[PDB]
């Protein structure tokens, strides 16, 4: 809870220490929910999806993906961000998750129960560069807005 | 009053733990939580309580190393003053809960052993005659991430750990687990001679117990050996059991 303290007309600064406020009000911060939709419970290997989720406060948004160790950075291509509307909303199109080039792809392979999570530009190449450009472990990720949920791929047959 | 939720006394996720506080606090505007463990180091975090004093903060991470941590709910008394005001740092009858974790920082910062840092905490706070404040005392093991199954057995009554199943009747499975039962999910698999998988189930709920049970069907199932397998984006593990036609009874 964040309060704001006006004081009396006249009143000098360093004069305004101690004396009570006239009046106040009271404002609640708190962190914006930003989730994955559509990459969410099943998916077949080599079949390509689209992006879907919520970011409430976000600009430029990253996919990563873990199994049992580091959150491999998963290159969707363009700048490896996504923007959001007016609407707390973002969106991409149908993209091949195995498909695409990168480390973090190879994980998504092998058939396997598996985690794929989001995260702000609150990284921002964990200090220094303008750019989305490292594999985050369990602090790094956890340590910023994000959310994860479980995901398993599974064989395609014709 | 106060509350943690363990899923069996202990919290799984060392790395990103997650604990639940509840409880009835009247008369008190905030309430302070605090964790330590047997190194010494420390974690605070403040909890407004609402109007009618029943204090609810959830998903409450903790940043301490593997091994045992004791809790303590911290409220000021009528005074409104942590204890009687005499911190060994802070100024006179100042002393709030803001104040109170200034003198955290310092206790972290010497090298304490987490059983001294009891010692301190109570003394200071609460063991001085004078003092109004009030605590209460919870103490759960910090480990790592398991699972486990426990049990395999069909409709019938039993709790041995094996059975062998007839087609065509459910079969129960139990097993343990220490994650959260809902942000975290158990995965099953069933598996013939040779890689050919026929069920498949998965659960996201289950009591404090830590007991978690699935349902598999068995009604197109042949008889023979059948492996078990149930993981959760960590250490595996895989039971085998036998099907029959028909059991001996």
């Amino acid at each position: 809870e964040v309060d704001l303290e006006v004081y009396d007309a006249g009143v000098s600064a360093t004069a305004a220490v101690g004396q009570d406020a006239t009046n106040d009000i009271t404002l609640t911060i708190e962190e914006g929910g930003t989730t994955l939709s559509s990459p969410t419970g099943q998916y077949v290997v080599g079949s390509e999806v689209d992006i879907n989720g919520t970011a409430t406060s976000s600009d430029s948004v990253a996919i990563y993906v873990r199994d049992d160790g580091d959150w491999q950075l998963l290159e969707i291509g363009g700048d490896n961000e996504i923007s959001v509307d007016s609407d707390d909303t973002f969106e991409e199109e149908d993209i091949a998750l195995s498909g695409l080039s990168g480390d973090g792809s190879s994980i998504l392979s092998l058939t396997g129960t598996y985690r794929i999570g989001v995260i702000d530009a609150s990284d921002a190449d964990v200090g220094g560069d303008g750019s989305v450009d490292d594999s985050l472990t369990t602090s790094e990720f956890t340590s910023g807005v994000s959310s994860s949920n479980s995901i398993r791929v599974t064989d395609q047959a014709l | 009053t106060g509350q943690f939720t363990t899923i069996n006394g202990q919290v799984a996720p060392v790395e990103t733990g997650t604990v639940d506080i509840n409880g009835t606090a009247s008369g008190a505007n905030s309430v302070l939580v605090i964790f330590v463990d047997e190194r010494g180091n420390v974690n605070y975090q403040e909890v407004s309580v609402d109007s009618d004093g029943t204090y609810d903060e959830d998903d409450i991470t903790v940043g301490l190393t593997q091994g045992r941590v004791t809790a303590h709910i911290l409220s000021v008394g009528r005074d409104s003053a942590i204890g009687d005001g005499s911190l060994p740092s802070g100024p006179s009858n100042g002393a709030t809960l803001n104040d109170l974790t200034g003198y955290l920082d310092t206790l972290d910062q010497n090298n304490n052993n987490g059983e001294q840092i009891n010692e301190l905490i109570a003394s200071e706070t609460v063991d001085e005659t004078a003092s109004d404040d009030l605590i209460v005392t919870e103490t759960f093991r910090l480990a790592e991430s398991s699972t486990s199954i426990d049990s395999i057995y069909p409709d019938a009554a039993e709790a041995a750990g094996i059975n062998p199943v007839a087609t065509g009747e459910t079969m129960v499975i139990a097993g343990s687990t220490n994650l959260k039962p809902d942000d975290n999910t158990i995965s099953i698999e069933v598996t013939n001679e040779d890689g050919t998988s026929v069920a498949l189930e998965d659960t996201d709920e289950w009591n404090n117990d830590g007991q978690w049970m699935v349902e598999i069907d068995t009604t197109d199932f042949e008889t023979g050996t059948f492996t078990v397998e149930a993981d959760d984006g960590d250490n595996t593990d895989t039971v085998n059991v036998e099907v029959v036609s028909e059991r001996e009874d």
